[PDB]
């Protein structure tokens, strides 16, 4: 008796098609919006996606009342899910992030496989013995595609007479593909490459959602009739309702070991020699090593690097995100952080791996590791509108600008030993960057007389570098190797570059930059966020070739690109804080020790003391 | 047949000052997850969506509106009430068919007391020719809404022959206006001389009158 | 504009149009029939739920039914089942509510409303009604149409003076009133209609003006009772 497993929003249920009139048994309850379902029969596992909890979860069918979270981040509308029972992998689609992703069965080693030309991806079906995956897309260009389960050889197999392709399944016995179209009111079948397409049933399908198969019978769920229907897989005859009055039928499978035929795993017993993911592949040797999202596979084709070498770090008002710069997909991963209300400026310390960011609603400077763990408050008093922040990775100090207080201030990196460095002639201070090797800080002011200014790292010898043809200089970035500084101006709508002494000024970008805010340089590239275009973009600093990194993301703010671990440059503050009891503030002419309020330097020029009454 | 999901709002009406925080509750008779929407309905206008999915602010809606809750208990909060927020507010579950609505919460704006300007209008001669006479008393731009309007005809208090109507709260100055209409046969109107509208709020009484014998 | 570039000011500012136009309402005797239309524009008709929702006078909101125009599928409230039929014409982007065997308790303003989101989406907001038409009034009554008589409320010899128009003895609702063809709006109060024991409605519209203008300015109430094709322009003068 073919058992049918289906998702039902608040629960997952099992019904036997033989006695379909009977009450369906509840497999898992307490769910919110369970949508996609699949299983690993040999492992006794049932998986489901929940689109309100934004999670994929699993349970063991034998035991009871133990729901295991598998994927709980990075999901918005995970509408389709498929288990690779041969290679032991999990695949899913997401129609809001526009991605197809793969992971191990426990959710580890997640990798985004496809991120382009996905609009409303939905159903996904696997042929692990042939290394091919199939999925539907009911979006602007509706289609059925096929690709390697390693992400290779992507091909459109059906692109005509298609509109809402909601359901998709495979017949492993006859090597056939079946799908249901909820607009064109039919179920069709074809070979695995799309050829010899044939109509199975036509007209009795108000709103089919998911389709499955067992022996010579197709089974599908229908959103408008709230039921599971069935017909003969060759002729469409004998159409009938198996099970009715279902609250909200979603994905469905024939729950059987025979629907997951056993074959040799090409990965063997050594995971193919792959350090991380061993994915089924449709070409000899029929596996392919892969790496987590953003991570490069080395030359041997087997061993992953240790994480991304370079990251783009984003503040985005209500969250922070990181994007690897190592791979072409530019997947933004949201950091797991608490109480992010209005994050604005961001920087990063590669020595300890701390991101630092400002927030003018929390009114605090905070830091964390690149995944959101280790999160700590750094500065909480007299924070008002801190629109710029910079890490001094050499002297281990933290700088910020605040247009709510009209100051530039410095602390140690953990927020202690605070000193006001600039407290006059700041109207709208914003971006701030540091050159510890040379002894300078630079900052922008977008007030009524806009400026780019320079001072020593103690705020002394203040000088205006640029005060003409500026308006809203929001972004600032040094090119340490080339002796240049770049800026983005949201009023003149320009990205400009000049030597750090103010010579050689010239316009780099002039078009389609209506409102830069975030702004950073790494290697050959300048990156920015644009408040009006709602995009992250970059330009090659010599060729001026532009690339869109992310489009249509609201609430973009500050941006910093960085090597994750490597730092360059030094000065005498790096050695025992210069001997300074409190702050060591380097200048081109030599370091100056400094003190928080109420302390004074004594005659050794190093030690701060509260002076006697 | 399955029971309709009952949405129970509270309070049925409330009055709060400009700047107050206002909270409205909505309880569902079945667990509806976060599938709850809130609407604002100004008088004589279609409902406008404020919140969906229990807490998501709909595009264009001011940020003083917010929502929260899950399961069966939901709330709508107006964090700083504005004079233009006079309206009836409805919750609705969007979880299953049929969509069902709460009975609504009428929000009134509390303001300082304002005494009415009172006016009395005799029937027109053109109406008098038709066998019926309408006498109208107008209470203009006053607060609070509650007022006692009594008709006196030759110093005899009238009973059973008048009806009142009240405008909606003014979206600018939060006052009301009220009309009271006294209806008489032509013969009865011509039987008496003095027509008076007495208006009382608290210890404050004002009377406007006309005499048929004027002119 | 400096506010443009401020994190705090940009936030405080934030802190092709979809349209649904109903027609068809009016007075109908019990047992009779009426067809309402809802003309949609500004969105892909067939990707949406289209709802009908009704509101009896002084009462709350009651869902009537919906259609998904992509395939014409419908749902209905038990209170209208079998008597009301919803349909749609994709070529005209119009939905319809055919109302048969009408009952007195079907009297209501009838709104059509668009469900939010896409009809084929997994995260389905189709019962969230994100745009509502203006409504059309259906009155089910055996009483016949009657247009109003309009009488002056004359300014007294008494500063600020009050004047107005009394709009008496009409059926069904509604009446609209304007002053000086819409040129006079400040200080106007048009009261809700009251149902008189005769079964006919009456209302007054008033306006306060400076008492100096009583000799120099002319004041005209413009009364329209569309149900009876009765339009009246009444001059209000001191007596
Ligand atoms: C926050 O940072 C402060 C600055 O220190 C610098 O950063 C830390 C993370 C570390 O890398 C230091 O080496 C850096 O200089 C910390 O204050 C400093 O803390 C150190 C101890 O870690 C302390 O050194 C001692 O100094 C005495 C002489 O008085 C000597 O006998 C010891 O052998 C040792 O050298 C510094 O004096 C101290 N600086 C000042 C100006 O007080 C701070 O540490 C915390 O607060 C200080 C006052 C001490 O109580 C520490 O024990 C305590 O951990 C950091 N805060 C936190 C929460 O980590
Ligand atoms: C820009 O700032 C000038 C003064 O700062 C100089 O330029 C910086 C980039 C930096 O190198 C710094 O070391 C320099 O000292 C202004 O010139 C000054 O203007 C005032 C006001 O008229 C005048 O009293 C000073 O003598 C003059 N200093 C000079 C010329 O060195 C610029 O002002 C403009 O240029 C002036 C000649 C004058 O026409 C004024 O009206 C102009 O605004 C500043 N430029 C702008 C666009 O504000
Ligand atoms: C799944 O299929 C594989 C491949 O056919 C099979 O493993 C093969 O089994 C044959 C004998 O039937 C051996 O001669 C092959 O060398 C062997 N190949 C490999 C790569 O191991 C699996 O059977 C395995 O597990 C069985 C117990 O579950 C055992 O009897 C087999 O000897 C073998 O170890 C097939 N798995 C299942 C569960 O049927
Ligand atoms: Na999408
Ligand atoms: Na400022
Ligand atoms: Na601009």
């Amino acid at each position: 008796a073919p058992l049918l497993l289906y998702a039902n929003r608040r629960d997952l249920r099992l019904v036997d098609a033989t006695n379909g009139k009977e009450n369906a048994t509840i497999v898992v309850g307490g769910l919110e919006d369970a949508a996609a379902v699949d299983f690993v029969f040999s492992h006794g596992l049932i998986y489901w996606s929940d689109v309100s909890e934004e999670a994929i979860k699993r349970t063991e069918f034998n035991k009871t009342e133990s729901v295991q979270n598998v994927v709980v981040s990075g999901l918005l509308s995970p509408d389709g899910l498929a288990c690779d029972w041969l290679g032991e992998k999990l695949y899913w689609t997401d129609s809001e992030t526009n991605r197809i992703e793969v992971s191990n069965l426990d959710g580890s080693l997640r990798k985004v496989l496809f991120w382009q030309e996905l609009d409303q991806p939905r159903a996904i079906a696997l042929d692990p013995s042939s290394g091919f995956m199939y999925w539907t897309d009911w979006g602007e260009v509706p289609k059925i595609e096929r690709a390697g389960m390693d992400g290779s050889s992507r091909f459109i197999i059906i692109n005509s007479e298609i509109y809402w392709p909601n359901g998709l399944t495979l017949d492993y016995e006859e090597q056939k593909l079946y799908w249901a179209d909820a607009k064109l009111n039919f179920i069709h079948k074809s070979n695995l490459d799309g050829t010899n397409r044939q109509a199975v049933v036509k007209g009795s399908l108000p709103h089919p959602f998911a389709l499955t198969l067992f022996e010579d019978i197709l089974y599908w769920t229908d959103w408008s009739t709230h039921s599971i229907l069935a017909c003969n897989k060759y002729t469409g005859e004998g159409l009938r309702e198996i099970h009715s009055d279902i609250f909200s039928p979603m994905d469905i499978h024939a729950f059987s070991q025979q629907r997951q035929p056993n074959a040799t795993n090409p990965c063997g017993i050594d995971n193919g020699g792959c350090s991380h993911l061993c994915l089924m592949s449709p070409v000899k040797p029929f596996y392919q090593c892969a790496c987590p999202t953003g991570v490069k596979l080395l030359e041997n084709g087997k061993t992953c690097k240790d994480g991304a070498t370079e990251l783009l770090l984003l503040a985005r008002r209500t969250d922070l995100r990181r994007i690897s710069l190592d791979t072409p997909d530019f997947t933004d991963i949201v950091l797991q952080l608490e109480d992010i209300r209005h994050a604005i400026a961001i920087d990063y310390d590669p020595v300890e791996g701390y991101i630092y960011w400002t927030d003018d609603e929390v009114r605090a400077i905070r830091r964390s590791f690149i995944d959101g763990s280790g999160s700590q408050f750094v500065v909480t008093a007299q924070i008002a509108h801190p629109d710029g922040i910079a890490v001094d990775w050499v002297a281990r100090n933290l700088y910020w600008t605040d247009t709510g207080t009209d100051r530039i201030e410095v602390t140690r990196l953990n927020g202690t030993m605070r000193k006001i460095l600039i407290s006059e002639d700041l109207e709208e201070p914003r971006a701030i960057v540091l050159d510890p090797m040379v002894g300078y800080m630079y900052w922008t002011d977008w007030g009524e007389i806009p400026k780019i200014e320079r001072a020593a790292l103690d705020g002394s010898d203040r000088v205006v570098l640029v005060n003409t043809s500026l308006g809203w200089p929001n972004g600032l970035a040094l090119d340490y190797d080339e002796g240049k500084i770049y800026w983005g101006d949201a009023k003149t709508d320009k990205i400009e570059v000049m030597n750090t002494d103010g010579t050689g000024r010239r316009v780099l970008v002039e078009d389609k930059i209506p409102h830069i805010f975030g702004f950073t340089l790494l290697g050959d590239y300048v990156y920015w966020t644009d408040w009006q275009r709602r995009s992250i973009e970059r330009v090659h600093k010599r060729s001026a070739e532009r690339e869109v990194i992310i489009d249509q993301l609201p609430d973009l703010m500050g941006l910093k690109a960085t090597n994750v671990h490597r730092v360059i440059g030094s000065n005498p503050c790096a050695e025992e804080n210069g001997g300074c009891s409190h702050l060591c503030l380097y200048r081109p002419q030599g370091l100056r020790c400094a003190c928080p309020i109420g302390f004074e330097l004594i005659s050794d020029m190093k030690t701060c003391i509260v002076p006697e009454h | 047949a399955d029971p309709d999901i009952q949405m129970t709002q509270s309070p049925s009406s409330l009055s709060a000052s400009v700047g107050d925080r206002v909270t409205i509750t909505c309880r569902a008779s079945q667990d509806v997850s976060t599938a709850v929407a809130w609407y604002q309905q100004k008088p004589g206008k279609a409902p406008k969506l404020l919140i969906y999915s229990a807490s998501f602010l709909y595009s264009g809606v001011p940020s003083r509106f917010s929502g929260s809750g899950s399961g069966t208990d939901f709330t709508l909060t107006i964090s700083s009430l504005q004079p233009e927020d006079f309206a009836t507010y409805y919750c609705q579950q969007s979880y299953t068919t049929p969509p069902t609505f709460g009975q609504g919460t009428k929000v009134e704006i509390k303001r300082t007391v304002a005494a009415p300007s009172v006016f009395i209008f005799p029937p027109s001669d053109e109406q008098l020719k038709s066998g019926t006479a309408s006498v109208v008393c107008l209470l203009n731009n006053f607060y609070p809404r509650e007022a006692k309007v009594q008709w006196k005809v030759d110093n005899a208090l009238q009973s059973g022959n008048s009806q009142e109507s009240v405008t909606e709260q003014d979206s600018k100055d939060s006052t009301y206006s009220l009309s009271s209409t006294l209806t008489l046969s032509k013969a009865d109107y011509e039987k008496h001389k003095v027509y008076a509208c007495e208006v009382t709020q608290g210890t404050t009484s004002v009377t406007k009158s006309f005499n048929r014998g004027e002119c | 504009d400096p506010c443009t570039n401020s994190v705090n000011c940009r936030r405080a500012i934030a802190d092709s149009e979809v349209q649904l136009v109903e027609s068809g309402g009016g007075l109908v005797q019990p047992g009779g029939s009426l067809r309402l239309s809802c003309a949609a524009s500004g969105f892909t008709f067939t990707n949406s739920y289209i709802h009908w929702v009704r509101q009896a006078p002084g009462k709350g909101l009651e869902w009537v039914g919906w259609i998904t125009p992509y395939g014409g599928y419908t749902n209905y409230a038990d209170s209208v089942k079998g008597r009301f039929t919803i349909s749609a014409d994709t070529s005209k982007n119009t939905a319809y509510l055919q109302m048969n065997s009408l009952r007195a308790e079907d009297t209501a303003v009838y709104y059509c409303a668009r469900g939010s989101g896409h009809v084929n989406a997994v995260k389905n907001y189709g019962y969230v009604m994100d745009y509502w038409g203006q409504g059309t009034l259906v009155t089910v009554s055996s009483a016949s149409t009657k247009g109003p008589s309009v009488f002056p409320l004359a300014p007294s010899s008494k500063g600020t003076a009050a004047l107005g128009c009394l709009v008496k003895d009409y059926f069904p609702e509604p009446v609209t009133v304007s002053w000086n063809s819409g040129a006079l709006t400040s200080g106007v109060h048009t009261f809700p209609a009251v149902l008189q024991s005769s079964g006919l409605y009456s209302l007054s519209s008033v306006v306060t003006v400076p008492s100096s203008s009583l000799g120099t300015q002319t004041y005209i109430c413009n009364v329209n009772h569309k149900p009876s094709n009765t339009k009246v322009d009444k001059k209000v003068e001191p007596k």
